């Protein structure tokens, strides 16, 4: 029945998390890399 | 313009020209989507007319109806139901019979026709109901007619008066002036089922010309 | 795919023949037709261009008013009527489809031709009329009188090869971009008014006589012809 | 006494007022609806006509107040012809809005054909071109007399000012009050047996506004035009009293015709005015 | 068993939420970025021709073509740059959701209430876009579908799942589920090995391709998730939902980052795109109006109002040059 649902929930508990200042830094970083080649930050 | 660019101009407005005759022919059409229940309130429409969505055209009086038989689709109807904002009608289907069978089959979501008459598309989207099952209400009523459907009657038997206060039931779900309810008898035996659909088209068109023509 | 010409033979001077073109496997109603001459000795020359639609029509200077082109899509079959022949009309003529938008590739597929025999343009010139020449790699030229890079980045000289007693075929569109069917050994180059064609590794079954043609402005004007044999 | 002075101030009126319409209903159409219906390119040419009727009321005033013509002949001659030419396409647009909208109510069915952009710009057309056809016989054939000792403009060339009378009464008049009535009277006749219209307490309010509205474009038309064709026909079959000073009360009533089309097929409107 | 294994899963709920507490915060946490004030794009192109609602669009790998579904029972392949209708390709079924463009460029994908991904093939010989591969086997509409490559898709659809499907054979090699509303959005890691894909039961999953199994989950919202997409680092996406809120979620972290609502906005999302370097969110609401927020620091940096109806569709191109809109007024505009 639930089983599935539980193992599920148990397997996906059971992992790896990262704190949120190295997402942020990772997502900051990535703008600041590629901020020279966004032009909305011509063809037509 | 290159000569190649001007081949491809060239190419574009035949593109274009044929995407015009093709809505030309496709603005007399008229759309009709038609909802109701598993008992007996879609196919013997879809039969007296005459996988996921079921398209059936005809040609009643020069006039193209086509009819959206969306009943195999069992999930929910918000994420679909803004895809028929732009139809003539609605075909809604309420089974008499089921008046005292469990499923109760008045009472499909409590608001199987609230929903519909209220989705923030149909809000000026008439509806065209279908009484289902006549001759069975007129063969069964004699059967416990204040029950689980509606415990307020204090009214009449025999079927002249309860197929009356069913409809009267369902029209008062309405809410809506500018919105009309057209209701109508079925038994799955006439063959005139076609002219009901057609005279509320014509009602409809007739309604809209008249907003077209700054008089309402 | 298949372009059948039909009519040709010997005719009297002044008389006036109707070449007909029979196009099966694709939907011609779409293609732009080609009517193109060759020499029974020199290199190939265009003769007429319809659209799709029947809408713009272009006819050679050498051949204009008296040679009429049409086209029936029902029938697909397309038509060549020519009037008052002369002796210069003696030649060898070919169907050609052509499809005209972005990324297409016209001059892609050229008929089995059909003979014939009486009893401000543009200067496109090959300097080199023939290489002696497998298993190397050779380099050939292209010139012309005009700069064929227009402002939107594109150039216009397709190359086209000739083997003996074969249709022409396409192997490169638009400078550098290569065909449907075609080995990736072929490769072009080049800017304004020089242009080259390379072929790294010339394996067998490539003796012939290569063509560039023009498509910036009408008339379509064709070159020499480079001869490779072995 | 002061006949003069209050003609002169109906003119004046009926100028202001035209103006004021016209200009307001092509602004309100150009600015909104991008004129996407049948309906609105039927107003744009009844504004464009009625418009072009009215910038032509100092011409008639000063007429009557010089009593002979301080314009001149070129003056005479396109005056005449836009007066006319413009005249006829007002009407045959009343007419065609008339037929319009029996087409969109009594046949809802070819209305999805016959009420296309494209052919209201067709009948548009043909309007513009039956009109131009009367105005270049006004600019061709018109000129001016001396007569007594006053100068005046008229169709001077028999029967080539009687017959073009008679014609422009049957062309102008009888043709299209009678396809108003027709077409008006079967409408309001279909339309009585139509939901959203019907015997309640809130549809035969809607219904009696709609006949209302209706009957008072038809009196509007009989009224400013009656009076005018009755003058010319009872004139037609010395003249410097009050009966030639009436002239020109029919005339300010014609135009005032003219000035109350955008009052009744414009800001009368529900897809107007919001 | 009854009553033990919705315990067992009530506590590992408790203790996946606990470990999300305390792996949050750590070193509100932006920089003073000097974000781009107010951006004023303005419509360079209008594309005219859909005589319906458009529902979807997609862009091409070299951003100059693009195509476009419409309520009508048409796509249109446009050359955005000159305006020109590239193609005009009839569809059997007028109710499509979804439209995908591949990325070698030879084929077109189309979807929506019939249950059918239909493939189309465009750079073929004969001259016309035919039919091939109308993929089937979803009981519920499909509601997005991408290309992996010339010879795999994956479908987003309204019974609780998603598939991988290989084209050659036409038959479906892997199924998702997991999610108990209908799935409405998807997208596609830039890797090509991972995709997150949001239902209307407010989560967004987020799958492995090859393993079949999703590895992990998100449920921050209060309504039906509508849009997706990717980051383009493929370390965090973005969606929306029809509680008139948008929400970045991170992969690693697996937790709701930053969110974007506004008080006055009481609208449903109906698409969601990045620019190119991610700097910028760009949404389309039910109030006619595409807001561009500031991806990094949750404000409406800018407004696109063209659009006189719902805009329904919304895409970026690869190069960043054009943003192309698509709305219910049956015309799509081009933006730069
Ligand atoms: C719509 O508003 C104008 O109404 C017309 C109606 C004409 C009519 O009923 O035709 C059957 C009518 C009465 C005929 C006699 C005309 C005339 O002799 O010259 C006038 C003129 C000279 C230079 O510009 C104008 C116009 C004139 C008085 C006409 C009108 O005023």
């Amino acid at each position: 029945q639930a089983r599935k649902l539980v193992e599920q929930l148990k397997m996906e508990a059971n992992i790896d998390r990262i704190k949120v200042s190295k997402a942020a830094a990772d997502l900051m970083a990535y703008c600041e890399a590629h901020a020279k080649e966004d032009p909305l930050l011509n063809p037509f | 313009l290159s000569a190649e660019e001007r081949a491809a101009l060239e190419r574009s407005k035949a593109i274009e020209k044929n995407l015009k005759e093709d809505g030309i022919s496709a603005a007399k059409d008229v759309k009709l989507l038609l909802l109701g229940a598993g008992e007996s309130g879609k196919n013997t429409i879809v039969k007296q007319m005459k996988t996921g969505i079921v398209e059936t055209h005809f040609t009643f009086k020069n006039l193209h109806f086509r009819l959206f038989d969306v009943g195999a689709q069992r999930s929910e109807r918000k994420k679909w139901i803004h895809c028929f904002e732009d139809v003539t009608a609605i075909i809604f289907c309420v089974a008499l019979s089921g008046y005292d069978q469990v499923l109760n089959r008045m009472h499909a979501s409590l608001k199987l026709f609230d929903s519909i008459c209220n989705n923030k598309f149909f809000i000026d989207t008439s509806i065209i109901l279908f009484l289902n099952k006549k001759d069975l209400f007129g063969e069964k009523i004699k059967k416990s007619p204040l029950t689980i459907c509606f415990p307020e009657y204090t009214g009449p038997n025999t079927y002249e008066d309860a197929a009356a206060y069913i409809q009267a039931q369902f029209e008062s779900k309405n809410r809506s002036p500018n919105k009309e309810i057209y209701c109508h008898m079925t038994c799955s035996t006439d063959t005139n089922n076609i002219q009901v659909v057609f005279d509320a088209v014509t009602d409809i068109i007739i309604a809209n010309n008249l907003r077209g023509c700054g008089l309402y | 795919v298949q372009l059948v010409e039909s009519g040709g033979g010997l005719v009297q001077p002044g008389g006036s023949r109707k070449l007909s073109c029979s196009a099966s496997g694709f939907a011609f109603s779409s293609f732009g037709m080609h009517w193109v001459r060759q020499a029974p000795e020199k290199g190939l020359e265009w003769v007429a261009y319809i659209s799709s639609g029947s809408g713009t029509i272009y006819y050679a200077d050498t051949v204009k008013g008296r040679f009429t082109i049409s086209r029936d899509d029902p029938k697909n079959t397309l038509f060549l009527q020519m009037t008052s022949l002369r002796s210069e009309d003696t030649a060898m003529y070919y169907c050609v489809r052509s499809i005209y938008y972005y990324g297409s590739s016209p001059f892609d597929f050229w008929g089995q031709g059909t003979t014939l025999t009486v009893s401000s343009d543009i200067v496109m010139t090959q300097a080199t009329s023939s290489v002696p020449v497998p298993g190397e790699s050779v380099s050939i030229s292209c010139r012309s009188s005009k700069s064929l890079l227009h402002s939107n980045g594109n150039t216009y000289l397709y190359w086209f090869l000739q083997r003996p007693g074969q249709s022409p075929q396409l192997l490169i569109y638009r400078m550098s971009n290569l065909a449907s069917g075609v080995p990736d050994r072929f490769s072009g180059s080049g800017s304004g008014t020089a242009f080259t064609l390379t072929i790294s590794r010339l394996e067998a079954e490539d003796v012939g006589v290569y063509y560039c043609m023009q498509h910036l402005e009408y008339p379509l004007t064709f070159g020499a012809g480079t001869k490779l044999e072995l | 006494p002061a006949i003069p002075v209050i003609i002169t101030a109906v003119y004046s009126v009926v100028f202001v007022v035209g103006l004021v319409g016209n200009s307001l209903v092509m602004f309100v159409i150009i600015r909104y609806t991008k004129m996407k219906t049948a309906t609105n390119i039927y107003i744009f040419n009844l504004a464009l006509a009625d418009a072009l009727v009215t910038t032509t009321m100092p011409f008639q005033s000063t007429v009557y107040l010089m009593n002979s013509w301080p314009f001149g002949d070129v003056l005479c001659k396109i005056v005449l012809s836009i007066d006319y030419y413009n005249m006829f396409t007002s009407i045959f647009t009343l007419t065609m809005m008339s037929v319009d909208r029996y087409i969109a109510v009594c046949h809802p069915v070819k209305a999805l054909d016959f009420r296309t952009p494209l052919k209201a710009k067709i009948i548009n057309i043909c309007i513009w071109l039956l009109s131009s056809s009367v105005g270049i016989s006004a600019i061709v054939l018109g000129g001016t007399k001396v007569r007594v000792d006053v100068i005046e403009c008229s169709l001077q060339f028999s029967w080539w000012d009687l017959f073009m009378k008679i014609c422009v009464f049957i062309f102008a008049f009888v043709i299209p009050v009678l396809i108003i009535i027709v077409c008006y009277t079967l409408m309001i006749l279909r339309l009585k047996s139509v939901r959203l219209l019907s015997g309640s307490r809130e549809k035969d309010r809607n219904l009696r506004r709609i006949t209302r509205l209706v009957l008072v474009v038809v009196a509007v038309f009989v009224v400013c035009w009656t009076p005018i064709h009755i003058f010319i026909l009872v004139e037609a079959l010395s003249h410097s009293t009050a009966a030639l000073s009436s002239y020109y009360f029919c005339i300010a009533l014609g135009y005032t015709n003219s000035s109350l089309n955008p009052i009744l097929y414009a800001f009368l409107d529900e897809n107007f005015k919001r | 068993e009854l009553d033990q294994l919705r315990q067992e899963a009530e506590q590992l709920k408790n203790q996946i939420r606990d470990a999300r507490k305390a792996c949050a915060d750590a070193t509100q946490i932006t920089n003073n970025i000097d974000p781009v004030g107010r951006i004023q794009m303005r419509t360079r192109r209008t594309l005219r021709g859909h005589l319906a609602k458009i529902y979807a669009m997609h862009w091409g790998t070299d951003s100059r073509l693009l195509v476009s579904a419409s309520q009508d029972g048409k796509l249109i392949i446009w050359d955005s740059y000159t305006t020109n209708k590239v193609h005009a390709i009839p569809l059997r079924s007028s109710w499509v959701m979804t439209c995908a463009y591949a990325p070698s460029g030879n084929y077109v994908a189309c979807g929506g209430l019939d249950n059918i991904c239909s493939i189309y093939n465009l750079k073929t010989r004969e001259g016309n876009v035919r039919v091939s591969r109308e993929l089937a086997g979803h009981t519920g509409y499909l509601s997005c579908c991408r290309f992996l490559d010339d010879n795999q898709i994956v479908t987003s659809s309204g019974d609780t799942t998603c598939a991988l499907w290989d084209i050659e054979t036409g038959q479906q090699t892997t199924t998702f589920t997991g999610h108990t509303g209908d799935v409405m959005s998807l997208s596609l890691a830039p890797d090509t090995r991972l995709f997150v894909s949001g239902a209307c039961d407010a989560s967004a999953k987020l799958w492995d391709v090859r393993e079949g199994m999703c590895r992990q989950t998100f449920t921050g919202h209060e309504s039906d998730i509508n849009a997706i997409c990717f980051f383009p680092n493929g370390n965090a996406f973005a969606t929306g939902s029809d509680d008139a809120t948008c929400r970045l979620f991170d992969l690693r972290a697996d937790q709701e980052l930053m969110t974007y609502s506004h008080d006055n906005i009481i609208c449903g999302i109906t698409s969601v795109s990045f620019s190119k370097s991610g700097r910028l969110l760009l949404a389309g609401y039910d109030d006619f109006n595409c807001n561009v927020w500031d991806a990094l620091k949750a404000d409406r940096a800018g407004v696109l109002a063209g659009h006189d109806n719902r805009v329904s569709c919304l895409g970026v191109t690869d190069d960043g040059m054009a943003v192309a809109t698509g709305s219910w007024d049956s015309f799509l505009k081009i933006w730069n």
